[PDB]
RNA sequence: CCCACCCAUACCCCGCCCUCAGGGUAGAAACGAUGCCCUGAGGAGUAGGCGGCCGUGGAGGUCAGUGACGAAGCCUAGGGCG
RNA sequence: GGGACCGAGGACCGCGCUCUGCAAGGAUGCUGGCGUAAUGGUCACCAGCGACCCGUCUUGAAACACGGACCAAGGAGUCAAGGUUUUGCGCGAGUGUUUGGGUGUAAAACCCGCACGCGUAAGGUGAGAGCUUCGGCGCAUCAUCGACC
RNA sequence: GAGACCGAUAGCGCACAAGUAGAGUGAUCGAAAGAUGAAAAGCACUUUGAAAAGAGGGUUAAAUAGCACGUGAAAUUGUUGAAAGGGAAGCGCUUGUGACCAGACUUGCGCCCGGCGGAUCAUCCGGUGUUCUCACCGGUGCACUCCGCCGGGCUCAGGCCAG
């Protein structure tokens, strides 16, 4: 049981992370490169209003 | 092989068998090749000779590399600051030992040469006086370059 | 077209494969090829008279290579949109239809194929 | 910026989902993909400016990319549809790639695929009858 | 070294620009840069505030500092003087103390368009020891 | 399913025994003995062996055999006679015979067209050995089938020209 | 003593594979730049060192992948690539 | 004059010549038969030539010795702690959220208070990469003379 | 309640009437062993056999699933087919014979005629889109211009082996 099955990460390094995941989705070619099917959708970064 | 027959084999870019060069005679080159007496053939080059050797089995060093010497243009790019511009220039150099034959023959690549057609005298590794192919026929290395070309 | 592009002939250094020593002798060793570690063994040490080595000397032609003897490289296709992503490769590559496939995408693959002018490997597997 | 067509094919070049590999070759399922190779001269969705041709239901249909329009995909492709003359498409297809500069380097692949999809469309020759060979022909 | 050890796509890009600059110019700067850029972090030690000030107490002012490393800060600098630095990455109170003394924070690329040939650069190493 | 699928099911008789207990050595000598044989020779060979008027050649499984004058029918020394064996084929070739009568078939005119015996899977006994050893005394049982049948150009333009002229000459 | 002849993986010429070395390739009609083009040289290998590939069980993503019109396994004096 | 083996490359560029062209930086032209098992390939056998039975162990090497009836499946440098070298990554005189606490779509993810661990609180002579307004500036580091604790 | 675990030689010794069968005076030691089929629909009846079973027949999608039951390898064996064999076989190179096979080709392109049959000849006008000079529709076109077919002719390129 004792084989160390979590890995410690910089918590810097995880922000860091984050925020390049968030320009990647912003990007619209890395979207389909991922696989997701934006073709019918304007705006990438879709903001949908909080009232609806 | 001996370490001193070792060494002078590969100062004097015989690295391969049938693998003939020019050397310039003089006392300290004259030594050298007496030394390595039982390995190589030598002798005196004729005009037919030489013209053979550098028409045929003429390549260069340029930058480190075998060039087929096919443009006296390549001649001249290498050898034109020592007044060597041409091929008949590179072969007069070699024949007349001239100032710069000591360039002459370096960019000259060592003359890959082919087993004789005749093949070598019965027992190829005694000396030319005792009925071998080894050490120094004067003018008979013209008929041996004939035969390896 | 159906004819393939203009190549090279096309030479293969050998032809038979390279058998495993003693796969001959012992059915618990099978042919596929292994590199003898034996310091003594005769195959591993190159004497005359015995099985060759494989070696990068026997490699097959860069302009010829991984193409079959009609000229073309075999793609594995699954569907009419594998044989619609060779569409642009009509005298270069063939297709081949995976093992799995069924008879009916299978016909309609020989069909898009013979539409599109891409050899079909296997085109009458099923017929 | 941080981001352009060198940063997506760095991104990208190992890995794509319309990347499909084998070992005859290396091709893409990208629509703007005029031989369906992967390269950075042909990735249609890492190059800002690029074409791709789809068959139509009598004719082709060509896609191109609005550089003015990166971050809107429901309008960020000029389609215009080419269903008149085999030559007419090819003049119109080899302008939109070669007159005002946009992918000239693509012009030669785009006329090939416009024609290509042209001959498919062409009505299609039967089969000759097959004929058998040796023990096959015997029995 | 062909490829560079790091998976920074962007160090990869810088890589490609200068192997550019390299081939098609006759600056040793240039290739310099690109050899500094091929070799790792150990051997590419920070550079401190202080180690420039005093490369640039000389009659070296008013120029690019370039450092292929990463600038550091010194506590021990009472006063940052003005100053064009370019570097690989900077820490945050390097930024700070070089925008608040007047200078300019430049990357590499920005280097490769205004000075492509190295000119009015200063090229300085971190204390390797 | 029987090894020998090429004979028609309507136009031939058959027999099957499985498991059964005799020696499957001696069972093969005597299937290939009579193998390929007419129904009423056969039957009468295997009831002579029963009696000890002919003997089987022994041919593979044949060690340490004692000769006799017998073998001299087959061009042999080795003959023996596995009474058990014999038996068990008269049984089986008589349920053939019954078979083929019940399809019709004409009884003068069948041979046997195959004849099989494979190996079962084998019965233990076990015995008591010496040094402290206890001796496996595994039987070899056999399967035996038979099957009774009834029994009944791109020439050259040269050659094409050498012909038509050896033709009209 | 003399002449001709026989042949080694050796030597000479040519092709092909790979490795190494030296060059070219952006106001991009432009590229699996980890690519392609040119030139030259080299090739035995134990301990050991380095690199790239092949295969197995399971996990995340993806191919809007294959499949009772037959997945997987298994057999094959039937083929293709390496 | 006779014979053999080979034809790599794939618009033009070049060196040349005997220049309306050419044997000059690598083969074209003409023709015939067949267009199918004909070439080609895989198996089995014959034929000529070649060819010690594998592994371990010892020794300078052999020989000896040891293991090997056959097949299927299983089968042997792994995990943890503590050190240390190198490579990649983040922050950088600082760095480390995950002891614990606060949220949570709940063993995930996200956030954080006070501590704590480890680390931190001056030259001359000559070279020298790289710049230069070509008058000279001079990274890192080195040899010597230095300065201070 | 769960798992980036194992999947019947694995995982607890035990997925089964397993701490069972069995061994030991006793303390104790301690296995092997899962799978028909959707549903038993687990073969009525006839015949041979003393019987076990066999052969017909029948159920089933399947008996190439018959409670020796999913799939069913190798070792080993039988039968048939082909072949080899004067004191070993097996293996490498190269033919030859016999058997058995994968490819390749079935014509494509472009010009000269005639017959046609149709719909998107050039230019111009309006709208739209766009890389702001390129297109797309709708009208115009009225068929010495376009686009497909047919009956012919010619060119070039096309497979194998060769001179």
């Amino acid at each position: 049981i004792w084989r160390k099955w979590h890995v410690k990460i910089n918590q810097g390094q995880k922000r860091f992370a984050t925020a390049s995941a968030l320009a990647a989705s912003a990007v619209a070619p890395l979207l389909m490169a991922r696989g997701h099917q934006v073709s019918t959708v304007p705006e990438v970064p879709l903001v949908v209003d909080s009232a609806a | 092989i001996p370490p001193k027959p070792r060494k002078i084999l590969q100062l004097l870019r015989l690295r391969q068998i049938n693998n003939g060069v020019f050397v310039k005679v003089t006392k300290a080159t004259a030594e050298m090749i007496k030394i390595v007496e039982p390995w190589v053939a030598y002798g005196y080059p004729n005009l037919k000779s030489v013209r053979e050797l550098i028409y045929k089995r003429g390549y260069g060093k340029v930058n480190g590399q075998r060039i087929p010497l096919t443009d006296n243009a390549i001649i001249e790019e290498n050898l034109g600051k020592y007044g060597i511009i041409c091929i008949e220039d590179l072969i007069h150099e070699i024949f007349t030992v001239g100032p710069n034959f000591k360039q002459a023959a370096n960019f000259l690549w060592p003359f890959k040469l082919s087993n004789p057609n005749g093949g070598f005298r019965p027992r190829k590794f005694k000396h030319f006086i005792e009925g071998g192919d080894l050490g120094n026929r004067e003018e008979h290395i013209n008929a041996l370059i004939r035969a390896m070309n | 077209m159906v004819a393939a592009k203009k190549h090279v002939p096309i030479v293969k250094k050998r032809t038979k494969r390279f058998m495993r020593h003693q796969s001959d002798r012992f059915k618990c060793l099978d042919s596929a090829w292994r590199k003898p570690k034996g310091i003594d063994n005769r195959v591993r040490r190159r004497f005359k008279g015995n099985l060759a080595m494989p070696s990068i000397g026997y490699g097959s032609n860069k302009k010829t290579k991984h193409m079959m003897p009609s000229g073309h490289k075999a793609f594995l296709v699954h569907n009419v949109k594998d044989v619609e992503l060779l569409l642009m490769h009509n005298r270069t590559y063939a297709a081949e239809i995976a093992h799995n496939v069924s008879s009916r995408k299978r016909i309609d693959i020989i069909t898009r194929a013979k539409q599109l002018g891409v050899k079909v490997t296997n085109a009458k597997a099923k017929v | 910026s941080n981001v352009s067509a060198d940063l997506i094919w760095e991104v990208s070049r190992n890995y794509n989902s319309f990347l499909v590999k084998q070992r005859t070759g290396t091709f893409s399922r990208d629509a703007l993909n005029l031989t369906n190779q992967h390269s950075r001269k042909h990735a249609g969705f890492v190059n800002d400016k690029a074409l791709g041709i789809v068959p139509a239901e009598k004719g082709v249909k060509v896609i191109a990319k609005k550089v003015k329009a990166a971050n809107k995909p429901a309008s960020s492709l000029y389609t215009v549809t080419y269903k008149s003359t085999a030559r007419k498409a090819y003049k119109a297809i080899a302008s939109q790639a070669a007159k005002h500069g946009y992918r000239a380097d693509l012009r030669q692949a785009a006329v090939a695929r416009a024609s290509a999809i042209l001959r498919s469309q062409r009505p299609v020759k039967p089969e000759p009858p097959k004929k058998l060979r040796g023990a096959a022909a015997r029995r | 070294r062909k490829a560079p050890k790091s998976d920074n796509v962007y160090l990869k890009l810088l890589v490609k620009l200068y192997r550019f600059l390299a081939r098609r110019t006759e600056a040793p700067f240039n290739k310099v840069v690109l050899r500094r850029l091929f070799m790792s972090r150990i051997n590419r030690p920070p550079v401190s505030l202080s180690r420039i000030a005093r490369n640039l107490k000389n009659g070296n002012e008013k120029k690019t500092v370039v450092v292929v490393a990463t600038v550091t800060d010194d506590n021990r600098l009472l006063q940052v003087p003005k100053m064009e630095v370019a570097a690989l990455r900077f820490t945050a109170k390097a930024r700070a103390r070089i925008e608040a003394a007047g200078g300019r924070t430049l990357t590499l690329d920005q280097l490769a368009l205004e000075k492509p040939t190295g000119a009015n650069t200063l090229l300085l190493r971190g204390p390797k020891n | 399913r029987y090894a020998a699928t090429e004979i028609a099911p309507t136009k031939s008789a058959r027999a099957r025994g499985s498991y059964l207990r005799v020696s499957f050595k001696n069972t093969r000598e005597t299937a290939q003995a009579i193998n390929g044989w007419k129904l009423q020779r056969a039957l009468t060979f295997l009831q002579n062996v029963i009696d000890k008027k002919e003997a089987v050649p022994m041919r593979r499984y044949a060690g340490s055999t004692g000769r006799t004058a017998q073998g001299k029918q087959w061009g042999v020394s080795r003959a023996r006679w596995p009474v058990k064996s014999a038996q068990f084929l008269i049984g089986l070739l008589k349920n053939a015979e019954a078979n083929a009568d019940a399809k019709g078939l004409d009884t003068g005119n069948l041979i046997i067209k195959h004849i099989q015996v494979n190996q079962a899977p084998k019965q233990r006994r076990r015995t008591y050995r010496a040094h402290g050893r206890i001796n496996p005394y595994m039987s070899n049982p056999c399967h035996i089938e038979l099957i009774l049948t009834e029994a009944e150009s791109h020439l050259s333009s040269r050659q094409r020209g050498v012909r038509i002229r050896r033709a009209l000459t």
